[PDB]
RNA sequence: AAUAUAAUAGUGAUAUUAUAUUC
RNA sequence: AAUAUAAUAGUGAUAUUAUAUUC
């Protein structure tokens, strides 16, 4: 199947990226949603723990920031490869995840304004997620498969293998959010259940 | 003895008080400073506080957090007062600054950050205050006029001193080797596990 | 803490992440 | 967690804080 069409979501996720990209460019002197941005954000994350100051208060306060930033661009590219094979709810559920945890543990001076900034596009990233016409092919021609064979065969066993657990419960979520799929009961299987999986059992799909 | 005779350090610091009891008096919807007094009436108005509630448990989460750090820091400013009625204006300051570096180890909240911010803007002021000779309390300089006459007939003397508080026991044992009068004096401390052949002439 | 697999940069030993497992 | 002492508030049973001790 083709990729997604245009990505809205991918558009202001990248806004935001270069944003806190140029909070992190202040101090210290390949594309958005890819696996080489996560390595190379991990190498200049790691760059940034070998930054050192006469002054070590304020080289704390400095790394931490950086460990900061760094963290949050992280956390956006995984919500853009996650909006990539799942649905843009997907990500900006995990988004929210993330920016509650953050929340939970405290919040930092530098944190709060993060959070501040992903606030104000939250609006439009929820208006852009709640939008039909942007829904993701690969979604629709698996709706389709499990569609006819749901059709074809009513007692049908289904598993399921993704690469990631956040693939996991996103299409948990996303098979038990789809109307058209209400056949379905799906069921999770992940490393560290299987007795109702079977055709009597209550799961369907796993 | 007499009181120290003109507290600049609580002309400023009741403003500091008054400040923060005015921030309270933002968020409140609704007696004399350095007195025990006012220790029982903040201490039962922090009581007070808690039990204030609204139909949005966070918000009144944040206000309640709010109204504890206020009272807080206003405890903890009039404890400032009585320790410096007692002893040296230097120990009431450092007082107060050991409790705000352990506030800047807890963690960065708003209210605090807030608050200290205050407090480090009337800090140049303070320390001016505290470091002129001028203002040494008759009491200190009362009990320094002892020391030097009992230990200038009786070098030999050993001498133990006792204290209400824990604090004013820190406060003394600053003030005798911070005293280069007193420098015949080798001070020890005595006090309780909880929340003359040797060298100490002074316990 | 160790082990395996996959993707990714490197010619490669490797390295990063993901996934899973074991002690 | 319990106990004692001191100051403060209250007519008082008490209450707050301070100090110390014990289990
Ligand atoms: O260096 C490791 C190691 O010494 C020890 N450790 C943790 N889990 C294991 C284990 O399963 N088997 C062995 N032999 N040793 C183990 O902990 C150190 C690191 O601590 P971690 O934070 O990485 O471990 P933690 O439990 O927090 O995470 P996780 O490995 O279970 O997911
Ligand atoms: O309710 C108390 C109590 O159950 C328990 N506790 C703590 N210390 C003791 C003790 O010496 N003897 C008894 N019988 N029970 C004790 O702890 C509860 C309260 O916790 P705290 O925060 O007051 O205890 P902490 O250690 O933090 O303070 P402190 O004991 O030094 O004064
Ligand atoms: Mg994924």
């Amino acid at each position: 199947v083709e990729s997604r069409i245009s990505d809205k979501f991918k558009y202001i996720i990248a806004q935001l990226m270069r944003d806190t990209e140029s909070l992190a460019k202040r101090i210290c002197k390949r594309e958005f949603g890819t696996q080489k941005y996560e390595q190379w954000i991990v190498t200049v994350q790691k760059a940034c723990m070998v930054f050192q100051m006469p002054d070590k208060d304020e080289e704390s306060r400095i790394c931490k920031a950086l460990f900061l930033y760094t963290s949050h661009l992280r956390k956006y590219n995984d919500a853009l490869i996650i909006s990539e094979h799942a649905r843009m709810k997907d990500a900006l559920d995990y988004l929210k995840d993330f920016f509650s945890n953050v929340r939970a543990a405290g919040f930092d001076e530098i944190e709060q304004d993060l959070t501040q900034r992903f606030e104000e596009k939250l609006q439009e990233l929820e208006s852009v997620s709640r939008d039909p016409s942007n829904e993701n092919p690969k979604l629709e021609d698996l709706c389709f498969i499990l569609q006819e064979e749901y059709h074809l065969n009513p007692e049908t066993i289904t598993i399921l293998f993704v690469k990631t657990r956040a693939l996991v419960d996103a299409l948990k979520n996303w098979i038990e959010g789809n109307p058209k799929l209400s056949f379905l009961k799906p069921g999770i299987l992940t490393g560290r259940i299987l007795d109702a999986f079977k055709a009597s059992g209550d799961h369907n799909i796993l | 003895v007499e009181s120290r005779i003109s507290d600049k350090f609580k002309y400023i610091i009741a403003q500091l008080m008054r400040d923060t009891e005015s921030l309270a008096k933002r968020i409140c919807k609704d007696r004399e400073f350095g007195t025990q007094k006012y220790e029982q009436w903040i201490v039962t108005v922090q009581k007070a506080c808690m039990v204030f509630q609204m139909p949005d448990k966070d918000e009144e989460s944040r206000i309640c957090k709010a109204l504890f750090l206020y009272t807080s820091h206003l405890r903890k400013y009039n404890d400032a007062l009585i320790i410096s009625e007692h002893a040296r204006m230097k120990d009431a300051l450092d007082y107060l600054k050991d409790f705000f570096s352990n506030v800047r180890a807890a963690g960065f909240d708003e209210i605090e950050q807030d608050l200290t911010q205050r407090f480090e803007e009337k800090l140049q002021e303070l320390e001016s205050v505290s470091r002129d000779p001028s203002n040494e309390n008759p009491k200190l300089e009362d009990l320094c006029f002892i020391l030097q006459e009992e230990y200038h007939l009786n070098p030999e003397t050993i001498t133990i001193l006792f204290v209400k508080t824990r604090a004013l026991v820190d406060a003394l044992k600053n003030w005798i080797e911070g005293n280069p009068k007193l420098s015949f004096l080798k001070p020890g401390i005595l006090t309780g596990r909880g929340k003359a052949s040797g060298d100490h002439n002074i316990l």
